[PDB]
């Protein structure tokens, strides 16, 4: 599923991001679009062996099970499917877990493109 | 013949997660993969991989390493894979990384880096020389190996802001 900006914010907020560790909700919109462009289907095939998977390209050699990463480990413990869904529950549980276990540091383009910037522009008209 | 301890497969023997202090007696000296992750690991002995010049991945990830033996790493030359994150290491020995000439990825993130200290310069020079090399928690990321306290980059550490008397 290919979410809208105002329609993916709406469902990070209800999911509770918004502040999530002093992080408003603008900065995991911000971080979704450049990891996805807020399709929930998004997977990339790493050198390593791993692939990311869904909204916010989350790892299988740290973070979930795909079954075809070797000495994988799966701290979300959750199937990488699930983070296809177009139901972004497990995304938003696994992205938790990320900046807790790290914060929002992990997401290089997030670093890069949106840290710092006036973020709640990626929340303008919701 | 499988150490007592681990899991074996082929070239591959899994020592993870079964809360060991030291690396197994008895890894095959054919071995290509060796999981060590999720021990309790705090030392390793000085030659303890030096017969296992096959390896091609090598995960020692999630202990509590302190310290690093100096040339720990010397023999090996096929290791694609090596992770060292979530440990308590302040440092590299200098010269540690440097015979491992098949390298593609290694993991250096959750550690307490001391970047006060001068020892913390050739891990500094080290990834800044091998910007492709080093990964976090998600992608490519040379920044993700941070000073303990400041949470700044070690690669961005430079010998003004380092003294040897604190160490």
């Amino acid at each position: 599923k290919v979410f809208g900006r105002c329609e993916l914010a709406a469902a990070m907020k209800r999911h509770g991001l918004d502040n999530y560790r002093g992080y408003s909700l603008g900065n995991w919109v911000c971080a979704a679009k450049f990891e996805s462009n807020f399709n929930t289907q998004a997977t990339n095939r790493n050198t390593d062996g791993s692939t990311d998977y869904g909204i916010l390209q989350i790892n299988s050699r740290w973070w979930c099970n795909d079954g075809r990463t070797p000495g994988s480990r799966n701290l979300c413990n959750i199937p990488c499917s699930a983070l296809l869904s177009s139901d972004i529950t497990a995304s938003v549980n696994c992205a938790k877990k990320i900046v807790s276990d790290g914060g929002m540091n992990a997401w290089v383009a997030w670093r890069n493109r949106c840290k710092g910037t006036d973020v709640q522009a990626w929340i303008r008209g919701c | 013949a499988c150490p007592s301890q681990c899991s074996c497969s082929g070239t591959t023997v899994d020592c993870s997660g079964k809360s060991l202090a030291s690396v197994p007696t008895g890894i095959p000296t054919t071995t290509q993969v060796l999981y060590l992750y999720d021990n309790q690991i705090t030392k390793l002995e000085p030659g303890v991989f030096d017969r296992l010049t096959q390896l091609t991945r090598l995960d020692l990830d999630n202990n509590q390493l302190t310290v690093l033996p100096a040339g720990v790493f010397d023999k090996l030359t096929q290791l694609t894979q090596l992770s060292l994150n979530d440990n308590q290491l302040k440092s590299i020995p200098r010269g540690a990384f440097d015979n491992l000439k098949s390298l593609t990825h290694i993991w250096l993130l959750n550690n307490p880096w001391d970047c006060a200290c001068s020892d913390i310069l050739y891990l500094s020079r080290w990834i800044s020389q091998h910007p492709g090399l080093v990964f976090g928690y998600l992608n490519l990321d040379p920044d993700s190996a941070r000073c303990s306290g400041t949470n700044t980059p070690v690669r961005a550490v430079t010998e003004a802001s380092t003294s040897p008397s604190k160490c």
